[PDB]
């Protein structure tokens, strides 16, 4: 059984469609899993590591297109690693990210 | 050209590099052997060439070409012959500009509402999208220029879409998805097919060599090649061993990967030459097909781009004639849309125009010196905020005419390539402005400029609403003429209107959990669920209105009965007893009335439109056959038919059944019936020697009325292991064995 | 009944009637209804008042008769959820299944 | 309520020489038309759980066994000897089983039958994940499993899987265990383990029954 | 390892799961698989049941048993799919070090 951090609401009803009174409270998981990037790891996944947040920027410059905004948006966060390859003018390549892969999962 | 010998005359590193593009729009050439360079465009409905630029998101200007209205309102015209025109149009334009391939049509299914790309997507339903789609298809290559059926697999969403996984069970695949491209692969046979971002059923499409070969080359026979979608690929060598022959962009690194892996011996050089030839026979058939000195007349093309859009647009409502509108008095036209028009989408289809219509010129146009247009703003498309000033502008306005024509819809930044939408509804201080001046103007004719569905909580407040959808570079002169009758409406939805998000299928499972969503809802996506849980939909799959009616009449069909490998003739008799001319649409559906598997209760099965005067009637012939009745079957692998009665129904909607008649369709398969150790003392009625121990049997169980119910309901459902347990001692595993040799034998 | 289920869920139809025509000639309606499972209402705006009694045992006599007249105040709360219609309820698509198969489909979602 | 319910049944047991109540059935409510549904407590898991729970309690005060009943997904009747139960896994713990998991660690009912139908492709009676690593082993029941009647499809499979008991008896059933301890295939100290859960169970109800018992049936109709 | 033409204790070989099974498999841990002497098996079904991989000769009618063993539900099909295995990984073996244009001296063999 898991547990996420958040915040979770206390509900007090005369049935399940009526709400009388409610209250938000806290529960903090005391579960750490480690993150184990791979080739398909998107460029926001990078940002939960300080390691990986580092490499994040000028890679995200690197895609040559860097009212469109919102879109331009999802795609730059949602990209593969491995789909880097294919939009970087040549600038990233397979052994890049096979050296980047070993330095984020240690 | 013999082309096996123009490969043996290759370098193992030519024949590779022609596997990969030579950058973002063109092919590799090679010069030494004369083989050319051709080149890719997108544009499901208009040209998007980009003179100078590597993007394939749409964010750089291109040259300048026609936009023709988008799929969602050319699907509604239910016209196989108008979007086959099109595509002509459309071909003659990539002729003139040098095209080789135009990427498009794209013709994925609509599970969710909210799927960002749905405005350049055809329906919900398999059969009418591979209609539309196969009639593209037709009318692009009748020029000689070749197309990209688009995102093949379940490319539903585009959350996360380079690394999601559509999770699809065999049936639900087979029979909804896979089937929107099946019938346009096969009737078309476009030039190419795009495969798309996502995985299907844990494989990226791009590699999955049970759909690229297995499915779309050897069952389906696509006798052309496979390009990725920009950037799709994972692995080149895996994507060349499971059948994708071009990818793209261009990627250098896969080419001295293909190199390594054939002198490395893990590639077969046979798998690679059968490669070139499928690419080098398209590339060489453009060169062969195309015109030089190719012009067109974007006059004219204009004129086909308002003729497309006055077709697809569907009236969904009009109370008290107030539609189509006199030309007298004074008509207040109300809404930013109305000035800044929304008449196409954001991403890699979006044109650039080559001339745009005022809507408000059409409209003063349109109505003559006999009646006064004004304009009024009304609300602020950069904004969700109510504005004091032009509240009171509108108000005073339509307080003045006598009729009130107020534009809504969704701004251009709600729905693109890249994201899907967050939610159903209409800007804020849109529907303020309605209720406020319905307050004063009862008289309020409603026009929705909108790619896709959304609620309408106002509704009672509009006495019409004319869904325009995206209607193109010439929706203006489309709008007016429909509004003052000059044309008849003549559209009808092609997706199912909700009336709030939580109603549809995809709610329980859209987009998902991460990296993976479940099409938990199987066969009943769009009217197939709304009808199975009698959920009353805003407006239903096949809805329009006209200015005129339509009595139909005198159902028939040329058999009464015929077996799975047989065909049939369906005949009705549409007449248009009211007194506009207009064109009409016919939608026949199939109710397979008994079967043992779960199915919808109608899925559509044919239709057409047909144009009649006052007092005019015809006859349409629809012609139904195996696939008009059968359902996928996982464990043959092939379709199949069940012996029974099927009702054939003819209506104005999937709500609205107005005919019916049954046939009686006979399979032409007999399957051997297999005991073993858990069949039912039911199952033994299914063969001469099974019943005859039956009645031996149900008496060696030992143990009124009040309680027949379940000793019938236990009896027969026992398994035969069963009743080892309740024979005293009487049947045992050895005598059960017994009976399963004579059962088998 | 064990051994196997309802093919609907609507009370029997003369029932149904008899309800709709009482109420045209005596407005002052109240209904009790004895069932071991949901049903339909299609006549809930003709009675003023609804007991559901459930199966209340061989006792349901002076239960009923108390509650009626207030000697005990009711204090029951659904622990099922009442569909509108049959086709409501989260399993519709997916029950019984297809022969000696049937795939829980709506998931976490059974109820309300 | 319930517990004072139980209570009586219990006082009723007694007098009957009635050593084990099969009882309550605790199974979910997936579908309104299911026919059982009205010797099934609830659609949600929690409530079902609780009065599971309170009415074992009860009933075993008075020194009385109980049989929490048909344990696996048994939401629906028809063809439920052969139906197959297709659940994926966070549906099947956070729904179906839940219902069952605090009635067996709160109330320990002395058993609990097993149902007619499949849980993912396997039998009930024989679905050793479900009888052993479910029940036994994560959540530490300690008395022993019972078949529904007939319910049983091999023997051999269901004690390797955590059947104790066939219900009703088969004799068949039992010269094929002895001829799986004789051929090597069924391990004697399983069979010796399983004894061990069936005697504890047994002198239980025996050394706990209570001679002479009766009970007014008058009150229990106050009751 | 082949097994013989009698019986021991009353159960042919071919067929005696204790025997193959219960001590050649288990306990010795013999990690091949078991062939009949030349029209030794009297039941197929009950000789693969029992440890028997490879009847020899050819007899074509215990495939069509084996087939309805499973598909009557009397065999599981992992057995089949176990036995499958044990075999295809002997034959793997051999294929895989045979040593193409092998030769051979008569001379010498007739002095060793």
């Amino acid at each position: 059984w898991m547990v996420e951090t958040g915040a979770f609401e206390i509900l007090i009803g005369r049935s399940s469609q009526d709400i009388v009174l409610a209250e938000t409270v806290m529960v903090r998981s005391t579960v750490s899993r480690k993150i184990v990037y791979h080739r398909n790891s998107t460029v926001a996944d990078l940002m939960l590591t300080e390691k990986g947040a580092a490499f994040a920027q000028k890679l995200r410059g690197m895609i040559p297109f860097g009212e469109y905004a919102e879109m331009l948006e999802a795609f730059k966060e949602s990209v593969p690693l491995r789909g880097l390859i294919s939009f970087s003018a040549g600038r990233f390549t397979e052994e890049d990210l096979s050296k980047l892969l070993e330095y984020l999962n240690g | 050209r013999d082309l096996k010998a123009l490969i043996s005359q290759m370098t193992l590193e030519e024949k590779a590099s022609l596997c990969t593009g030579r950058d973002t729009w063109h092919t590799q050439p090679i010069e030494r052997l004369g083989i050319p360079s051709v080149m890719m465009t997108d544009g499901p409905h208009g040209l998007r060439k980009q003179k100078a630029a590597s993007d394939h998101l749409g964010l750089f200007d291109s040259v300048p070409s026609t936009c023709f209205p988008s799929a969602v309102g050319v699907a509604s015209s239910w016209n196989r012959d108008l979007i086959e025109r099109m595509g002509q149009a459309l071909g003659k334009e990539c002729q003139a500009e040098n095209v080789a391939v135009l990427l498009g049509p794209g013709a994925n299914i609509k599970r969710s509402p909210l799927c960002g790309r749905n405005f350049e997507y055809f329906s919900e339903d398999p059969y009418l999208s591979s209609e539309m789609a196969a009639h593209h298809i037709m009318g692009v290559q009748s020029q000689g220029v070749g197309t990209s059926l688009k995102h093949f697999a379940a490319n539903n969403q585009e959350y996360r879409r380079m690394t999601s996984d559509s999770v699809v069970n065999e049936r639900t695949l087979r029979e909804i998805y896979l089937t929107s491209f099946e019938g346009a692969v096969k009737k078309a046979r476009p030039w190419t097919v795009m495969c798309s971002y996502n995985k299907v059923n844990g494989e990226y499409a791009a590699e999955n060599e049970r759909l690229l070969t297995g499915i779309l080359k050897q069952e389906w026979g696509h006798e052309g090649f496979v390009v990725s979608d920009w950037g799709a690929v994972n692995d080149r060598v895996k994507s060349l061993a499971a059948g994708l022959e071009l990818e793209m962009p261009h990627e250098g690194a896969g080419t001295k990967q293909i190199i390594e892996a054939v002198e490395s011996g893990q590639l077969a050089e046979e798998k690679l030459d059968l490669a070139v030839e499928r690419l080098l026979t398209v590339i060489f058939r453009s060169v062969d097909q195309h015109k030089e000195g190719a012009v067109y007349d974007p006059e004219a093309h204009h004129k086909l781009a308002r003729e497309i859009a006055a077709e697809s647009m569907v009236l969904l409502k009009n109370e008290d004639r107030i539609l189509p509108l006199k030309r007298e008095g004074t008509i207040a036209v109300i809404g930013e849309l109305a000035k800044v028009p929304r008449y196409q989408g954001s991403g890699s289809s979006q044109i650039k125009p080559t001339r745009l219509d005022d809507i408000v010129f059409e409209l003063a146009a349109s109505a003559g010196e006999h009646a006064r247009v004004t304009y009024t703003q009304g609300y602020d498309l950069k904004s969700d905020d109510i504005n004091a000033v032009l509240t009171e502008e509108a108000l005073q306005a339509a307080k003045e005419a006598s009729v009130a024509v107020l534009f809504a819809g969704l701004p251009k930044r709600y729905e693109s390539e890249g994201f899907d939408r967050k939610h159903m509804r209409m800007p804020d201080n849109q529907i303020a402005l309605i209720e406020a001046v319905a307050a004063v103007q009862p008289n309020l004719v409603v026009v929705l400029c909108n790619g896709a569905p959304i609620e309408m909580p106002w509704l009672p407040q509009a006495k019409a609403v004319l869904e325009a959808y995206l209607g193109g570079q010439a929706l203006g002169g489309a709008i007016a003429d429909l509004l003052f009758g000059d044309a008849n409406p003549s559209g009808k939805l092609a997706e199912t209107f909700p009336v709030q998000l939580s109603d549809n299928p995809s709610f329980l499972n859209f987009p998902g959990e991460g990296d993976r969503v479940e099409y938990r809802e199987g066969l009943f996506v769009g009217y197939r669920y709304y009808d199975k849980k009698q959920l009353r939909p805003l407006f239903p799959f096949g809805h329009g209105l006209s200015y005129t009616t339509f009595a139909y009449s005198n159902l028939s069909v040329d058999k009464k009965e015929i077996l799975d490998t047989e065909t049939l003739k369906v005949c009705v008799n549409v007449k248009n007893t009211g007194e506009r001319a207009g064109k009409e649409i016919v939608q026949l559906y199939v109710r397979d009335v008994e079967s043992s598997v779960i199915r919808p209760l109608k899925e559509l099965k044919g239709f057409d439109k047909v144009f009649l005067a006052p007092g005019e009637e015809k006859t349409l012939t629809f012609e139904l056959g195996k696939r008009s009745f059968a359902y996928y079957d996982p464990s043959i692998k092939d379709w199949m038919v069940e012996t029974g009665a099927f009702e054939i129904l003819i209506g104005r909607s999937s709500q609205d059944i107005v005919l019916a008649e049954t046939v009686m369709v006979r399979s032409t398969v007999s399957r051997k019936i297999v005991y073993h150790r858990n069949s039912t003392v039911a199952d033994l009625m299914l063969t001469e020697k099974g019943a005859a121990f039956a009645q031996k049997l149900r008496g060696m169980i030992p143990f009124g009325e009040e309680y027949a119910e379940m000793l019938e309901a236990f009896k027969e459902s026992v398994p035969l292991r069963g009743l080892i347990s309740f024979s005293a001692g009487r049947f045992t595993e050895e005598d059960l064995s017994k009976l399963l040799e004579y059962l088998n034998g």
